[PDB]
């Protein structure tokens, strides 16, 4: 139990950070520049 | 709604319960047991064959004015341990090559396993076929024993080397084929080993056996051993001499006595004496 | 005058290359034993290599740390076919780790494949390229072909690469680290490699069960469907034609920008020997064929996105004037469409050789057949599909540490799914009118 | 070419390996006297893998016999193929182990394992490249669990690099054969889980049970239970002996049978067994096959493997067959039990393709999986400890040879613990 | 009691000994049969049809 | 008769062919190398040798034993002369023979 929350708790702190990444590497090749 | 494993139960004759199941179980050996058969392989048998061609008919040759010769089938016997030098093909010894344990019987029907033959181990002087003292001479199985032919041989002293159960040199019955094969009598009476070199050996008069590589007796002493063939006692090579020290040293220099002559009496333990068949 | 040196990475890659060298074999003429007998020819150069003697040794090199794959090989009947020292053999296998196939064990093994591969670039002036096939969902083909595919850019520079991976199957898989694995390799090999193919086994499996009525198919028989797409793509380099299609003409003709090099291709018709006597296998028909969903060779419905390329190739008694007649029927249908910036993507060519037929096969003699490779925006949903999994159970840190105890770092997973998502949009913005 | 060793200890551990040997020479085809007479091609290009390579005369199985007193020893050698195990791997004392644990471990041990540990790592350094470790010991009993484990736990600290199994067979509180079966095991348990890779236990009741339900046998005998388990247990390594489609090997279990790194405990079961009833009125097919692998009373295991969820699950599919069902078959018996598998991992089930057939079959499945129920006998054997020692009952002749109550203290946390840690991943959803 | 050594070797193999034969706890009318194939060692080779493996019979 | 063969080139000769074996996998093994390529080719399995298979099993192992020099060396191996050798024996001259 002891070491039970240390290692669940800073993989959410990590998990939540990853997910917040993939939003956040979000770059559309050029979205609008194809027909600008 | 038939219940299993029902307290005390009767044998699968009758069909209280579970009788069935228990059957075909029961029912299987003989067809595996079929099988096994189908191929020879059962143990049954595998001992009795043994012992069949082991007790195959032997017929030890006459002797004729007790003048035994090379190619008469005789016999090796201990005098004191009044038993038949017995031999067996099955067991094997922990040796590299192939060389096969001997065994030392009671028993003195006559019996294929326990004939040996005499063949002139070299080419010599004495082209005359009556054997001679310290004639070479070799350990030669029957033709029947083993399809191979096969040889009593004995290698020197070792500590990874040794007898089994009396821990002395080992006695060898192998294929080898170099000097571990020769033998030469020598007459039981220690004064007469001198006048005896050349001269005949009748058979019935007792014979020690002493190899020539090595200088050791080949005797049988009061000890047990196993094998399939009932129970049996070991054979291996030593020299029993008298354990009272004779003072050689000063007779050279005094010259009063020579070497050859020896002077340490020889026990009866290594006795052995040479004997035919009862009738020509 | 054209020679391609064939790479094989993993058990599974060795099982495709050995399917695939018995049928490129017959198809020249080249006994097992390494003589042809006594009799375009003889031009076995493309494939093959002659010291002049008689034999015939493939351009091939074949890699593995588990024995298992290339034992078999140095066993069976073929043992005279390959270069001796030529098929490197390792020692203790990856046990499906990326790491341990990429960081701990793959390292001192490395050089040696690529020493071989330098000696055996020496002989050929011309090669085209370099075929490698590999498992993203397999641990000793990501890894041991991952680092290749980063030597070899390095090694040789701009010389191109043609990579046939096997992608896991979309719903029914073996191995359950392949969601680690595959992102990885996905991460990795997508910016070492010049376009890439569609292999998963479940669109393989359907296709013999329709056609051949395959109620119990191995994976013999998916090697060699494999082998006989590889026999296509190559037919116009090794055999005479009018439209003739080479490997250097790849990045013009299907590649709208670079990043994009994912392509699924499809091959028909595949039917068995008891149902063509009914049928007429005209060369317009079967164009019809290798459009619909059914028939392509991965678990893809390209109905969900309009088409962004597609190059059709031709081989057998074919003719030119019906192939613009049965294309011009496709553009017709409603049912496939193309992006609003792609008038023309359609690459043909004629190929007169009629495709070999290895004893034993399972597929039947015919005169026509076509080879489908389009690039569609239809290749969105797969990388979500490994999205989603990827995600789920790594959130709890799952399986997390057996990768990092071999080196691999931590962060190096927060980046690899940082790629995932980058790419499954460049797919996206694609799809949009002007 | 990475081999894995052997190494056999006490009443229970040296009495399985008897069994095993024999199992994997007939598979191999190695006579009593030890030389080959087997048939097929292959069975010449591996048998490196569990037999070396002597004087042309035989090839001796890497094996050690490790255990306090001489009667249990006495045993194996009379058994048939005693012949094959060589004399200088003979170790064995004088005084007995009394199912003590401490005086398993701390006061005879010290001054025999010195020796057993020379003998392991002189045929430890014979191989080229090893493979692992696979001990055969019970927890249970006096002279393996203390014996036995520091003898793993030696291997632990010198040779980090390579990869350990483990088939312990614990007591089940139905059945009870040792008054100290509560507490020497709990020392054993403790030692595993920071040492141990593979833990997969095998329970006594149910070897009997799966016996009289499948086999119906009215008497069977320990050969029968002992006999089972040497054939299964070679079917773990079967991708690893001969060819195969997808080749299989432990560490790729062990990198595909363990969710966390304290989550190493397996429970396995055997298919297709018959029973002599139907042997020729039955069909074995992959439909059958993958049907009587999941049967809650197959596996030899006591916990009842419907009172959880399954986590892991590998099986190293033996002979010739067509991929489509496997894939088939599992994807079709996963979905139907959307109520017993995880979910957070998906994709919980592996399948290998070893072609080489166990004789007298063609279709052989060999199961391992890392279930949430094997904490079942976790409860049992603890809430007997804590019965068991609040009364110091026999505790003083387990503090008498020099340990104290501390670690007791320590170790009966330790269990608590994994089991409560193995159970709150029951209920973790995302 | 007698006991004659033959019925030692005919008693113990018909009257439920304490041992197993020959691994025939696992069997599945005549079984020795040692069945050994694989893929390349018989498919690639010997040109077997697909479908031919597999084919219990 | 062009001339006889001498025992020297025996030696050598019986020499040249031993140490080509020394030069195959592990010393640990070179013995199993003899025993198992016999077994692979025995129908009847007693253990009798022939001419033919000699010079062919010598053909496996890169032995080129030339055909007058291929009969020296048979007899002189065979006391027997009638035409079969021990293959256990036939081993055991090869590699255990401590004298020359
Ligand atoms: N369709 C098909 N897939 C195969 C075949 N052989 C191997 N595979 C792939 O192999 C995967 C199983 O893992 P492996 O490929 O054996 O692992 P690996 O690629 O060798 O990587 P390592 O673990 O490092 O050995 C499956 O998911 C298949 O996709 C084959 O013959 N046909
Ligand atoms: N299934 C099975 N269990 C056994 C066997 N031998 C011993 N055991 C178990 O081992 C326990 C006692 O082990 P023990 O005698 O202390 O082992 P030791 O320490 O090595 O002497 C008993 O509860 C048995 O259930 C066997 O042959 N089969
Ligand atoms: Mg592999």
């Amino acid at each position: 139990s002891q070491t039970k929350n240390p290692f669940l708790d800073i993989s959410k702190t990590s998990a939540l950070l990853d997910s917040l990444k993939s939003p956040e590497l979000s770059q559309d090749i050029l979205s609008k520049l194809t027909t600008i | 709604m038939h219940n299993y494993n029902v307290d005390r139960k009767y044998q699968y004759n009758c069909r209280i319960g579970n009788w069935s199941e228990e059957w075909e179980l029961d029912e299987y050996k003989m067809k595996e047991y079929l099988k096994n058969k189908e191929k020879q392989k059962l143990v049954s048998t595998d001992k009795e064959d043994r012992l069949k061609r082991s007790l195959g008919g032997v017929n030890l040759s006459y002797a004729n004015e007790g003048l035994v010769k090379f190619g008469y089938t005789v016999m090796i016997e201990s005098d004191f341990m009044n038993a038949v030098v017995a031999s067996n093909i099955w067991d094997k010894i922990t040796g590299t090559e192939e060389a096969y344990g001997v065994t030392v019987t009671s028993q003195k029907e006559p019996i294929v396993r326990t004939a040996f033959q005499l063949l002139r181990y070299e080419q010599d002087q004495y082209q005359d076929d009556v054997i001679h003292y310290g004639q070479n001479f070799k350990i030669a199985v029957i033709s029947r024993l083993s399809e191979k032919p096969l040889y009593l041989t004995s290698s020197h002293i070792t500590p990874q080397k040794c007898a089994k159960f009396s821990r002395k040199q080992e006695v060898s019955i192998s294929t080898n084929e170099g000097i571990n094969s020769a033998w030469c009598f020598e007459y039981m009476d220690p004064k007469l080993r001198y006048e005896m070199k050349g001269q005949p050996v009748r058979s019935g008069e007792p014979v020690l056996i002493k190899h020539i590589p090595t200088c050791q007796w080949l005797a049988t002493d009061n000890v047990q051993y196993n094998n399939e063939f009932g129970q049996e006692f070991e054979v291996f090579c030593n020299s029993y001499q008298c354990h009272n020290k004779t003072q050689n040293l000063i007779a050279e220099k005094v010259g009063r006595k020579t070497i050859e002559t020896p002077m340490r009496n020889q026990t009866n333990q290594n006795t052995f004496r040479i004997v035919t068949a009862l009738y020509p | 005058m054209r020679e391609v040196i064939s790479i094989h990475v993993g058990q599974g890659g060795i099982q495709v290359g050995n399917a695939c060298w018995e049928l490129f074999c017959l198809e020249h003429g080249i006994q097992p034993d390494g003589q042809m007998p006594s009799d375009g020819d003889d031009a076995f150069n493309t494939f093959f290599s002659e010291t002049g003697a008689g034999k015939h040794v493939p351009r091939a090199v074949f890699l593995d740390l588990e024995p298992t794959v290339i034992d078999e090989v140095r066993t069976g009947t073929y043992r005279q076919l390959f270069h001796p020292e030529q098929l490197i053999s390792g020692k203790e296998d990856a046990a499906n780790n990326f790491a341990r196939g990429h960081y701990t064990i793959g390292k001192e093994i490395v050089d040696l494949c690529l020493d071989r591969i330098r000696k055996l670039a020496d002989n050929c002036t011309g090669l085209q390229g370099f075929l490698v096939f590999n498992s993203v969902g397999g641990g000793t083909g990501s890894g041991l072909g991952s680092l290749l595919l980063e030597r070899l850019s390095v090694d040789y520079g701009k010389k191109s690469k043609l990579g046939f991976t096997i992608y896991p199957s979309p719903q029914v898989s073996t191995a359950v680290v392949e969601p680690y694995n595959s992102i990885l390799s996905t991460h990795s090999l997508l910016e070492h490699t010049d376009v890439a193919v569609m292999l998963d086994n479940e669109a393989i499996y359907d296709i013999c069960r329709r056609n051949l009525d395959i109620e119990r198919p191995t994976y013999t028989n998916l090697n060699r469907l494999i082998a006989q797409v590889i026999s296509s793509l190559t037919a116009s380099l090794r055999f005479d034609g009018a439209l003739n299609v080479d490997i250097t003409e790849f990045q013009t003709n299907l590649v709208p920008y670079p990043r994009i090099h994912f392509m699924l291709s499809s091959y028909a018709p595949i039917i068995s020997a008891e149902k063509a006597y009914h049928e007429q296998l005209s060369v317009a028909e079967i164009t019809n064929s290798a459009f619909e969903p059914a028939n392509m060779m991965a678990k893809c419905d390209p109905r969900h996105g309009k088409y962004m390329a597609c190059s059709m190739m031709y081989r057998g008694d074919v003719v030119p004037k019906d192939v613009n007649a049965s294309i011009a029927t496709i553009k017709t249908k409603r049912t496939i469409q193309f992006v609003d910036w792609c008038p023309t993507g359609f690459k043909v060519g004629i190929n007169y050789q009629p495709p070999t037929v290895v004893p034993g096969g399972d597929l039947a003699k015919v005169m026509r057949a076509v080879c489908m490779i389009s690039n569609s925006t239809a290749i969105a949903e797969v990388f979500s599909r490994l999205d989603h999994k990827f995600d789920l159970m790594y959130a709890k840190r799952a399986f997390v540490h057996w990768y990092v105890g071999e080196g691999m770092e931590e962060g190096e997973f927060s980046e690899a799914r940082e790629d995932l998502a980058a790419l499954e949009k460049d797919y996206e913005e694609v799809g949009i009118e002007t | 070419m990475r081999e894995i060793v052997h190494i056999q200890g006490g009443q229970c551990g040296n009495q399985i390996g008897a069994k095993f040997w024999e199992v994997i020479s007939d598979e191999h085809g190695i006579d009593p006297t030890g030389t080959y007479h087997g048939d097929s091609d292959l069975q010449l290009e591996r048998i490196n893998v569990y037999y070396n390579e002597a004087t042309g005369g035989r090839y001796v199985p890497r094996a050690i016999l490790m255990d306090l007193e001489p009667g249990t020893m006495d045993s194996v050698r009379a058994g048939p193929f005693g012949q094959l195990f060589r004399p200088d791997n003979f170790v064995f004392g004088q005084t007995g182990a009394g199912n003590n644990w401490a005086k398993g471990h701390y006061t005879e041990g010290a001054e025999l394992i010195d020796s057993v540990l020379d003998v392991v790592r002189k045929e430890a350094e014979g191989c080229d490249c090893l493979q692992g470790f696979q001990i055969t010991h019970s927890l249970g009993g006096g002279t393996g669990s203390g014996m036995g484990t520091l003898l793993i736990s030696k291997v632990r600290e010198e040779y980090p690099d390579r990869i350990m199994e483990t088939f312990s067979v614990v007591p089940s509180p139905k059945v009870s054969d040792t008054v100290v079966e509560p507490y020497n095991a709990t020392l054993s348990v403790h030692q595993l889980v920071e040492n141990a890779d593979e833990c997969m236990v095998i329970d006594n009741e149910a070897l009997y049970d799966i016996c009289f339900r499948t086999l119906k046998l009215t008497t069977p005998t320990y050969g029968d239970l002992n006999h089972l388990v040497s054939a299964a247990m070679s079917g773990v390594t079967c991708c690893l002996r001969f060819p195969g489609q997808l080749n299989s090997d432990l560490r790729k279990l062990a990198v595909n049978l363990i969710p966390f790194p304290r989550l190493h405990f397996f429970m396995i079961g055997f298919a297709p067994l018959t029973s002599r009833g139907s042997q020729q009125y039955r069909a074995l097919t992959v439909p059958e096959l993958t049907q009587q692998m999941f049967d809650a009373k197959n596996m030899m295991c006591a916990a009842d493997p419907r009172h959880g969820r399954y986590l892991t699950a590998s099986a190293l599919f033996r002979g010739r067959m067509s991929t489509k069902e496997v894939d088939e078959q599992m994807l079709n018996v996963q979905n139907k039990n959307s109520s017993y598998f995880v979910e957070w991992i998906p994709n919980n089930i592996k399948s290998s393709i070893c072609d080489i057939p166990p004789k007298g079959l063609k279709m052989a499945v060999t199961f391992v999986g890392n279930s949430t129920a094997i904490q079942e006998m976790f409860k049992r054997v603890a809430e007997q400890f804590t019965a068991m020692f609040r009364r110091k009952a026999f505790l003083h002749w387990y503090t008498g040879e020099g340990m104290d109550e501390m670690e007791f203290t320590e170790a009966e946390s330790n269990m608590n613990d994994l089991v409560s840690e193995y159970q709150q991943y029951q209920d973790a959803t995302a | 009691t007698p006991i004659d050594k033959e019925f030692n070797q005919h008693v113990i193999f018909n009257t439920q000994g304490v041992q197993q034969h020959i691994l025939f706890g696992h069997g599945v009318t005549d079984y020795n049969k040692r069945e050994y194939g694989t893929s390349y060692d018989l498919s690639f080779n010997q040109k077997i049809k697909p479908q031919t493996q597999i084919y219990s019979k | 008769d062009d001339l006889a063969i001498t025992k020297e080139e025996v030696k050598g000769i019986v020499k040249t062919i031993r140490q080509k074996l020394i030069q195959k996998t592990k010393g640990a093994n070179d013995e199993f190398l003899l025993r198992k390529l016999f077994k692979e080719f025995d129908i009847s399995n007693s253990g009798f040798l022939t001419l033919d298979e000699m010079n062919a099993m010598l053909i496996k192992l890169e032995i080129p034993i030339q055909k007058r020099y291929l009969n020296a060396v048979f007899s002189q191996l065979d006391r027997n002369h009638s035409g079969v050798i021990e293959f256990e024996e036939f081993v055991y001259y090869i590699v255990n023979d401590p004298y020359p």
